[PDB]
């Protein structure tokens, strides 16, 4: 009775081209796609418009030195971006760019002409250029008490998740699907409601975030306690949803060695195009209408489920290392700089970002 | 977007959503935009 999903998996593997690279070239198609709207060149007038519109934080690079306007709406997110730029700036040509550190992208596709803004997440309906989010170093959500200074240090979190995965080999993992997060999108509601109706099937509960105003923000129940990502690994089936934009949760779940259930296919981060449905994770319809069938399928095809989980874990382990993040920043900014059709001059009043 | 939904405030500070802006009200002992600095 599972032939349909089984054939989809076979088909998806037949389509799959594994990335054999030892560097971040796996993702070069993402850079190429994101820069396609600017292939006619980025003029000085275009840059002045982006800056005037305050769509992001204005950075400049000249003579391998980084300069920035005074204002950054989220200093910790600017600091996280700066961490990676400063790592690679000795090899970057002169350029300037506007780096949006808000959650949401800034350049809808219907805007003509396209203007260049760097954002961490988009859909295909935006012309923003994706960059590796600040949180790979610092500045992700400060979820009290588990991440009191903000979710960050991907290098360390990788180590902790791999160790947790080793403590929870697949056959020892719990078969109840699992989610702990806040109500950043109502697309999450059907899972929380299914969990309340069928708690043996799904354990999905709303935590609160710093915008909480009332019980509406948790669908009328007391907020759940926050749970460290390393404590997700005891569950075989881990759900991932959009929030405001894409979520930082996603990459972590793979390293548990658990099978990721990824809901929807619109909101991206730069690495998402290399993660393939049925190869690396289970795709779930945006409206969750097939979630019960998918959960029955994986339980009845546990060998297939494990193979998918192992492939997804291996992809993040091998192709989303800290070095891949630094590499992507370097290749992204180097390629982008080619499309600036004029010579950048440091702006009056921009301090240098050291060291 | 209410910028507080992504918890920009560290160290159990309170986030206030202003017109397309945010403010972190620190617990005593902390300061800075994100309440990241120990006073
Ligand atoms: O109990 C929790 C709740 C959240 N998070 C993490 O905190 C971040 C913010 O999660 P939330 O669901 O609040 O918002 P999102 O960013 O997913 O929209 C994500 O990386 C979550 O994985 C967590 O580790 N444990
Ligand atoms: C990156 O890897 C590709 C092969 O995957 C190779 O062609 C390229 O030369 C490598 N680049 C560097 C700078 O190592
Ligand atoms: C599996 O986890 C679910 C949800 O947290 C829990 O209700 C259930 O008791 C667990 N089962 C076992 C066998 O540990
Ligand atoms: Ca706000
Ligand atoms: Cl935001």
């Amino acid at each position: 009775k599972w032939k349909v999903f089984i054939d989809q998996i076979n088909r998806s593997l037949e389509n799959y081209e594994p990335c054999s690279s030892q560097n971040c070239s796996c993702y070069h198609g993402v850079i190429e796609e994101d820069l396609t709207p600017f292939r006619g060149g980025i003029s000085r007038k275009m840059m002045a418009e982006v800056v005037r519109r305050k769509l992001g934080t204005h950075y400049q690079i000249t003579k391998n030195r980084l300069y920035r306007e005074n204002d950054c709406m989220f200093p910790s997110r600017c600091s996280g971006v700066e961490h990676f730029i400063l790592e690679v700036i000795g090899r970057l040509p002169d350029m300037e760019m506007v780096i949006n550190v808000r959650d949401y992208p800034q350049v809808p596709k219907w805007m003509e002409p396209a203007i260049p803004v760097f954002s961490f997440s988009k859909t295909s309906e935006y012309h923003d250029i994706m960059y590796p989010a600040w949180t790979f170093w610092e500045g992700g959500p400060a979820v009290w008490p588990i991440y009191p200074t903000g979710l960050g240090r991907w290098d360390l979190f990788r180590e902790d998740l791999v160790r947790s995965a080793a403590q929870w080999p697949w056959k020892k993992k719990n078969s109840t699907a699992y989610f702990r997060g806040s109500r950043t999108s109502p697309e999450r509601d059907p899972l929380i409601l299914l969990s309340r109706k069928n708690p043996k099937l799904v354990d999905a509960e709303y935590t609160k975030n710093q915008a909480w105003k009332s019980m509406k923000d948790t669908l009328g129940k007391p907020a759940a306690k926050d749970v460290h990502l390393v404590d997700h690994c005891k569950y075989k089936y881990l759900f991932n949803f959009r929030g405001v934009a894409a979520s930082f949760r996603f990459k972590h779940l793979f390293l548990c060695g658990s099978l990721v259930f990824h809901v929807g296919d619109e909101w991206l981060e730069f690495f998402y195009p290399q993660l393939k449905p049925w190869v690396h994770y289970i795709p779930v319809k945006t409206d969750l209408s097939n979630v019960q069938e998918l959960l029955q399928f994986v339980k009845a095809n546990d060998d297939v489920a494990q193979e998918i989980a192992e492939r997804g874990s291996q992809f993040i382990r091998n192709h989303l290392q800290m070095d891949d993040i630094t590499c992507y920043w370097e290749n992204l900014l180097s390629e982008y700089s080619k499309f600036l059709s004029y010579n950048v001059t440091r702006r009056k009043g921009y301090d240098q970002i050291i060291p | 977007v209410n910028e507080c939904v992504s918890n920009p405030c560290q160290n159990d500070a309170t986030c206030l959503d202003q017109i397309g802006e945010f403010q972190c009200i620190c617990m005593p002992g902390y300061e800075g935009v994100h309440c990241e600095v120990n006073t």
